[PDB]
């Protein structure tokens, strides 16, 4: 709980480029076969994204939550159980926490006590959080099913999220599909919204712990996490209504 | 006359011979389409209004409100209540008003204690056990509790405080059972010199005077934020048209055209989406999944063909992109 | 565009702000457009010479 | 007026209507008797069950603060260009030139 593992060491700051990814549709308004000029919070194209991996090390450091969060993780058994979102990640304010179990994700902002580096075994807490009060906050998915076991073949699961805070609005933005780099392009979707309103300068990530202190292993995962910045793409529009292509206004 | 139509728009009453524009032809709205989500979700209001038990005035309890439907039409279309005032809103157009948060609490006051509960109260009550605050923008219902929260000859299970040591706040539920200190002789913890017990039983019972009765009183705290309102009023809506030229009222969206199928596809958290000129060509109903494509009503230019006025009175009035089947 | 106006939509202008608020947003709207079709007329003449 | 108008007992001679079945229009009087009816049931001309009373009483009471502080209003309308003007100020007059 207090004492770090074999797999927390000093690392180097590892990075790859995303070129086309990190587009999302800016609003809920339809458009079809249009070319639609709009200025907002984008994952510039041929950027710098920071690159983490899970394995004899594993990355979670503290990951400032300022110009926002481009998370991206390559997974085939879903190893990255959720995320957790605060400013001093303590029980001195409320801070959000997001558990999935693999039936239907629990979203709960409240007052909790963080270790340095939370795990999940079915989920354990601590040894995520050791006490928890005083919230009047609670939100759940919908229901359904996923298979948290060792899958074989190639990676199938590709989660690209986008997670920002707009004037205390939470918005949570989400693609899957199948596929120690992504390629290809595609627009995400709006899932949840939250009206938190709660400051959130930090955040950290949960692991999945598997075993036959230290005595749990951790699972086989990579991903990397990317920064928002108020640019204007053109987002291009078919037929269909979706976004086939996008071109940076200065790139 | 088409052929004066040509006199006001030349401003002269000699037409001379020539094809001139006058108005453009267009087809005014019949019906109107009002259209309003679904009541469904409805929030438990009965916590309160409905609820067998209750609490004292100290020691009142409060139900939150939040994501839901709170559906009051019910009781403001009907109103058994014994007696219902409030300030800045009134309580019948609540039902009709989307809030942030809610709250409504529960419990029950003397005949005498009715004028007690106001926003900026002050008495032996208001200020000693529950007041509303200055700023409040909600509403206060009592209720007539003679045939429930009263019992024979008294309700003594529950008390209320006739003192306190301090001047206590709007909304603010203090159950401490502490002894008033009026003096210097300390009261260690009973009455005495210089001292006064505040706490008494409910005189409660249906045959009293109207004096002391027992009344339940829900304080309705609303609350708007800059969030979004989670917490919406029943509305009645109307039917729909297609294929009529009528005005278009809708929850986030008004306008006017007509309705027709449409082919295009929709997002689940889209209603409804705008074509290359910013204005909408579409909408979702916000009762069922469905979409249908809005176009305006059917329009075109008039022009009139005749001679000069000196010759003949002849009129030919010509419809510019109306096939002769529309003209009607 | 909005042409200045808080909103480019009348209905939002009319059915949220006042009446001496809602005309004065209109008439930035009604102003601007008939400056863009004064501008259209100008170049069209400038074409048909 | 709090120096006249009021009373140490209250001054309820003046009376204000709080219920009306819609908004009632500019410069018009209601002088309604009628009892304001939510449902269906017939009010006989009195309050009760879905039946309320509009008019009520003020506050003017000298000991209490502004709320309870009555004001004498009075709202001058001016016709200004809608017929000849035969009203206005100690204003002049000199010979045509």
């Amino acid at each position: 709980q207090c004492v770090n593992l074999t797999t927390r060491t000093q690392l180097p700051p590892a990075y790859t480029n995303s070129f086309t990814r990190g587009v999302y549709y800016p609003d809920k308004v339809f458009r079809s076969s249009v070319l639609h000029s709009t200025q907002d919070l984008f994952l510039p194209f041929f950027s710098n994204v920071t690159w983490f991996h899970v394995i004899k090390r594993f990355d979670n450091p503290v990951l400032p939550f300022n110009d926002g969060v481009y998370f991206a993780s390559i997974e085939k058994s879903n190893i990255i159980r959720g995320w957790i979102f605060g400013t001093t990640l303590d029980s001195k304010t409320q801070s959000l926490l997001i558990v999935n179990n693999a039936t239907n994700v629990v979203i709960k902002v409240c007052e909790f006590q963080f270790c340095n580096d939370p795990f999940l075994d079915m989920e354990s807490e601590f040894r995520v959080y050791s006490s928890a009060n005083n919230c009047t906050f609670e939100y759940v998915s919908q229901p359904f099913l996923m298979d948290l076991e060792g899958k074989q073949g190639n990676f199938k699961n590709l989660r690209e999220f986008v997670f920002k805070n707009i004037d205390g609005y939470f918005k949570i933005y989400s693609k899957h599909t199948p596929i120690d780099l992504p390629q290809g392009f595609s627009a995400l979707e709006p899932l949840v919204d939250l009206p938190i309103g709660i400051n959130i300068t930090r955040f950290q990530t949960l692991l999945a712990l598997h075993r036959s202190s230290s005595g749990w292993t951790a699972g086989a995962a990579a991903y990397y996490v990317g920064y928002l910045q108020p640019r204007t793409f053109l987002l291009k529009y078919n037929e269909n209504g979706t976004i086939t292509d996008a071109v940076d206004c200065a790139l | 006359d088409p052929l004066s139509e040509t006199k006001c728009t030349l401003k002269s009453f000699t037409v001379e011979k020539g094809i001139y524009q006058t108005s453009n032809f267009r087809v005014q709205p019949t019906e109107s389409i009002v259209r309003f989500p679904n009541i469904t979700n409805l929030c438990p209001f009965d916590e309160v209004f409905n609820a067998t038990r209750f609490a004292s005035v100290y020691a009142w309890n409060r139900k939150r409100i939040s994501n839901c439907v709170a559906d009051y039409s019910v009781l403001y279309n009907l109103a058994p209540f014994f007696t219902f005032k409030c300030y800045g809103v009134s309580p019948t157009k609540l039902n009709d008003l989307c809030f942030t948060n809610v709250y409504a609490d529960s419990f029950v006051i003397r005949g005498d204690e009715v004028r007690q509960i106001a926003p900026g109260q002050t008495g032996n009550i208001a200020d000693y056990n529950y007041k509303l605050p200055d700023d409040f923008t909600g509403c206060v219902i009592a209720w007539n509790s003679n045939k429930l929260d009263s019992k024979v000859s008294g309700n003594y299970n529950y008390l209320y405080r006739l003192f306190r040591k301090s001047n206590l706040k709007p909304f603010e539920r203090d159950i401490s059972t502490e002894i008033y200190q009026a003096g210097n002789k300390p009261c260690n913890g009973v009455a005495g010199f210089n001292c006064y017990f505040p706490l008494r039983s409910y005189s409660f019972r249906p045959t009293y005077g109207v004096g002391h009765q027992p009344y339940r009183v829900v304080v309705l705290s609303f609350e708007l934020l800059h969030a979004p309102a989670t917490v919406c009023g029943p509305k009645k809506s109307t039917n729909l048209v297609k294929n009529k030229c009528v005005n278009f009222n809708f929850n986030g969206l008004k306008g006017t055209g007509v309705l027709t199928e449409s082919n295009k596809k929709f997002l689940p958290f889209q209603q409804f989406g705008r074509d290359i000129a910013d204005t909408t060509d579409a909408v979702r109903d916000p009762q069922t999944l469905e979409i249908l494509d809005i176009t305006p009503c059917s329009f075109g230019g008039v022009s009139v063909i005749t001679p000069g006025t000196n010759t003949s009175n002849q009129v030919a009035v010509l419809y510019q992109g109306v096939n002769c089947t529309e003209v009607p | 565009s909005k042409f200045g106006a808080i909103s480019s939509v009348l209905n939002d202008i009319f059915s949220r702000l006042d009446p001496p608020e809602a005309e004065v947003q209109i008439d930035r709207l009604i102003t601007g457009r008939l400056q863009s079709l004064q501008t259209y007329v100008t170049q069209q003449l400038i074409r048909a010479a």
